[PDB]
């Protein structure tokens, strides 16, 4: 393809750097880089006609001659987490985009205690919390759900936790029972 | 550049107007499409006021630039295919930057029928007593479910203010019936707290889940209500226990 971006999927933990990757077919102007967050904003990391630029803990070099350009991100952040397009100008003009890098940024798990525990509704379903588990851990898993895991911040605490949640309707589901 | 409407559901056969606005005086104003292993691809742009060009993949869709601010992406008769998220971009050809300005998107979903369309449902699950005895902490859980399409927003709101730490909502939703077409969708959100701050009475949490459906324009003579755009909310008061 015009565009080719590497990895398709990065996991990485926090304080961790990184380098992508995107090369092109043919020569190119210019390349834009993005950042698309949870919430799907499409955000402007970079954009280079040539040689390298720095924004804060990314860096970017374009390379048109020898077809390439790299992001690298230095020391990771949880904000971190999303796609990364790569996009490039052809001598056409046209801006034709990459498929995408996935990134997810894992917490370094300071005190690992993986532990389920039941929640009852605040009102008159059943729901399960696995939690404080390290981030190593993979969530897996008709009528039971289970969710992926997610990371949270407890700031107030420079404290961070990961959790996956599981609930069922049916009379045999029993948190004991259900990760 | 900003878009409008943000979140759209329409009817296979419909007619649909994406609306772009850019403040820039840019020249040049695009319309791009973004699916799973595609990125986003060009449908229509336009080099200047009063013109329309042609992209990569143009089938299915006219454009209309009325004026150098105004640019308009119409689907005159919806397809399922055309559920994507559509975005709007500017760009100055006059200076030597090709560099390119992105709207926040629109999201849109083309159903054979309304009737497939349901807001949530959500409930709050107050935080375990084993889990504040063995860690001085208290994890909240709020549940949405039974919503279709797929995209909403959780937010967690704590004596009225909206909070931005000690949260986390699940990557994606989850499908209720993934053999199913059509299925139904669930999505889960995480609050902890310090144990001292959830046993405090005077503490309240409420999960706020804004859904994106109908809109008023829309015709509904069905039984149940109307799912139309909304905010659904749970909420649970602290306590010592």
């Amino acid at each position: 393809m015009p565009v080719e971006q590497n990895p398709p999927a990065l996991s990485l933990y926090e304080g961790a750097d990184s380098g992508l990757r995107c090369n092109f077919s043919t020569t190119m102007k210019s390349v834009q880089w993005f950042q698309q967050n949870h919430r799907g904003r499409l955000i402007t990391l970079f954009y280079l006609a040539q040689g390298t630029k720095e924004n804060g803990r990314l860096k970017s070099t374009f390379n048109s001659k020898e077809r390439y350009s790299t992001l690298h991100i230095k020391d990771a952040q949880l904000e971190d987490s999303g796609t990364y397009f790569c996009a490039a100008v052809n001598m056409g003009y046209k801006l034709t985009f990459g498929t995408g890098t996935s990134l997810l940024v894992d917490p370094n798990i300071q005190n690992p205690d993986p532990a389920v525990y039941q929640l009852r509704d605040s009102k008159s379903k059943s729901v399960c919390l696995f939690t404080d588990f390290d981030s190593q851990t993979n969530v897996s898993q008709s009528d039971v759900y289970i969710t992926d895991k997610c990371v949270l911040d407890m700031r107030s605490m420079d404290f961070k936790s990961n959790s996956a949640v599981a609930w069922s309707n049916k009379s045999d589901f029993a948190c004991a029972n259900a990760f | 550049v900003t878009q409008s409407p943000r979140n759209k559901v329409a009817v296979t056969g419909g007619k649909v107007t994406l609306s772009c606005n850019q403040t820039n005086n840019h020249n040049n104003m695009y319309w791009y499409r973004q699916d799973t292993g595609h990125g986003l691809r060009l449908i229509h742009y336009s080099y200047g006021a009063g013109s329309t060009e042609k992209g990569d993949i143009p089938d299915g869709y006219k454009a209309s630039r009325p004026s150098q601010e105004n640019f308009s992406l119409i689907l005159e008769l919806a397809t399922p295919s055309q559920t994507s998220v559509y975005f709007c971009a500017s760009g100055d050809p006059q200076g030597v930057s090709y560099e390119q300005y992105f709207g926040p998107g629109t999201r849109l979903t083309v159903l054979e029928d309304l009737k497939n369309v349901f807001p949530p449902e959500v409930a709050v699950f107050e935080p375990s007593e084993a889990e504040i005895s063995h860690t001085q902490k208290a994890t909240l859980v709020c549940l949405a479910t039974g919503f279709y399409p797929d995209h909403v927003e959780l937010s967690w709101w704590v004596n009225g203010k909206e909070v931005h730490s000690g949260v986390c909502t699940d990557p994606q939703p989850l499908k209720e019936q993934p053999a199913l077409n059509d299925s139904r969708y669930a999505l889960s959100s995480r609050l902890r707290v310090s144990a001292t701050f959830w046993q405090n009475p005077r503490n309240h949490f409420r999960c706020q889940v804004q859904f994106y459906g109908l809109s008023e324009n829309d015709e509904w003579t069905q039984d149940r209500a109307k799912p139309v755009t909304q905010i659904v909310s749970a909420e649970a008061w602290g306590r010592a226990d």
